């Protein structure tokens, strides 16, 4: 809703930083997949 | 309107008693007397009676005889040391210093008396809300450890990363 | 529910946390389910300092939040909050603060060192061994910055060390007994 | 936003001053945002 997210299974805001760290925890091998180049 | 103004004057009435002093109840046809409530209909008083004089909290009756509670009110600071520490334990809360300022006379000399014992928390309306200490558990916090407490966020740390934590570090 | 999970509860809410929030606590301890509405009139204190103090604990998960909707006998559009205390989410967040609390003292010890010990007053910056040994000439004999041109000392640097390395150790000490308290529980 | 943070202030100062900040960095990556106010220079101009 403009520049902020909710994310709604019960409806939460979504911070910058869990994004940040669900990003990190992801794997390089992931990236391939969602056809990004990790490095 | 009518019979409402009436009965707030009577209950002004009352506390202007209590600020003279005089413990001993009061007829409420003296107190019409003095505040020249004759023309007032007479229903109107026995309604009061009946309903409104029962209903008032700070009003009390004494042999059919109708006057505030002398206990309801604090009285001496070590009373209110003690109602402090039950309503600590029934939960009830803090008590407003106005209404304690006008039930008792030099009451911030009864809180000097108090010291730590006593807890007292501002408010926007200036109004002081007392909460007893807690004599079983005493606890001293520094600065530095609260500061050193306050930078650290969980919320940015994720729930499963928690668990994680603890499984990775082999306890 | 044993004794034992309360008393480490108690201990570590009540010495190692704020007593406003305590405060809310002692209500949760109270009663495993509460209204949000009724939280509020037993804690007797502002909507919007409750609800930073209720973001906060959001924040934290100190105490998990459920969504309960049920028809009210006049019909108009009713939403209804409950709070209740995990003993296994605040063991972990608990333990959580606790522990990242020491990876921050190493941190700033790790930072003493990594400062630069040169430091220069015309300059006003801190300064690396390197370029100060650089800017030294062999010919004019003695090391000195080619910019500012005055002598530069280290000893400033020492001083702070010294005071951190204190607070560390007093440090230790507070949070000597809680351990104790955290075995209890483990037992 | 670290003074905030530094003092414990209230979740919903640092929750508001955080919207603000990230609305300074997005309007700055791009003042042309859809459906969001233009910052302006101080003067009716829109930055660029
Ligand atoms: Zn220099």
């Amino acid at each position: 809703s403009g520049l902020e997210l909710y994310a709604e299974w019960k409806k939460i805001l979504l911070s910058p930083e869990r994004v940040h760290e669900i990003f990190k925890r992801i794997s390089d091998e992931e990236c391939f997949v969602l056809g990004m180049e990790p490095r | 309107g009518y019979k409402f103004g009436v009965l707030a004057k009577i209950v002004n009435y009352m506390k202007t008693r209590h600020q003279r002093g005089d413990t001993h109840p009061l007829t409420l046809d003296e107190i019409l007397d003095e505040t020249q409530h004759l023309d007032i209909g007479l229903k109107q008083k026995q309604w009061l009676m009946t309903e409104a004089l029962v209903n008032n909290p700070k009003i009390e009756v004494i042999d059919g005889k109708y006057a505030f509670k002398p206990k309801y009110n604090v009285r001496d600071k070590k009373a209110l040391l003690r109602l402090l520490d039950q309503h600590d334990q029934r939960g009830l809360g803090g008590i407003l210093l106005e209404d304690i300022e006008e039930a008792l006379p030099n009451s911030q000399k009864a809180v000097k008396a108090l010291g730590d014992q006593i807890l007292f928390v501002n408010r926007p309306d200036k109004k002081k809300i007392l909460f007893f200490n807690d004599k079983s558990c005493q606890f001293s916090v520094d600065e530095e450890f609260q500061k050193l407490w306050r930078s650290v966020t969980v919320d940015s740390m994720d729930e499963e990363k928690i668990e994680e934590y603890l499984k990775r570090q082999g306890i | 529910v044993p004794a034992a999970l309360k008393r480490l509860a108690k201990y570590v809410i009540r010495g190692f946390y704020g007593i406003e929030h305590a405060l809310a606590l002692d209500i949760l301890i109270r009663n495993s389910c509460v209204k949000e509405e009724d939280m509020l009139e037993l804690l007797k204190f502002d909507r919007k300092q409750l609800r930073s103090v209720l973001n906060n604990l959001k924040g934290d998960k100190f105490i998990k939040c459920r969504m309960r909707v049920e028809t009210a006998a006049d019909g108009k559009t009713t939403r209804h909050n409950y709070y209740f205390i995990n003993y296994r989410t605040l063991v972990n967040v608990v333990k959580y603060k606790l522990d990242h609390m020491r990876r921050r003292i190493e941190t700033d010890e790790r930072d003493s060192t990594n400062r630069a010990s040169f430091k220069c007053p015309v300059c006003s910056s801190t300064f690396t061994d390197l370029e100060a040994n650089q800017l030294f000439d062999p010919m004019t004999g003695t090391f000195r910055c080619t910019f500012c041109h005055t002598e530069v000392e280290e000893d400033e640097s020492a001083m702070p060390k010294k005071d951190a390395r204190t607070l560390l150790a007093r440090f230790n000490e507070q949070i000597e007994p809680i351990y104790a308290l955290l075995r209890e529980t483990e037992d | 936003l670290r003074r905030n943070e530094q003092n414990g202030a209230a979740a919903h100062v640092i929750a508001e001053d955080v919207k603000l900040l990230q609305f300074h960095v997005a309007t700055m990556v791009d003042n042309e945002l859809p459906g969001l106010p233009r910052a302006m220079q101080k003067s009716g101009r829109p930055l660029k």
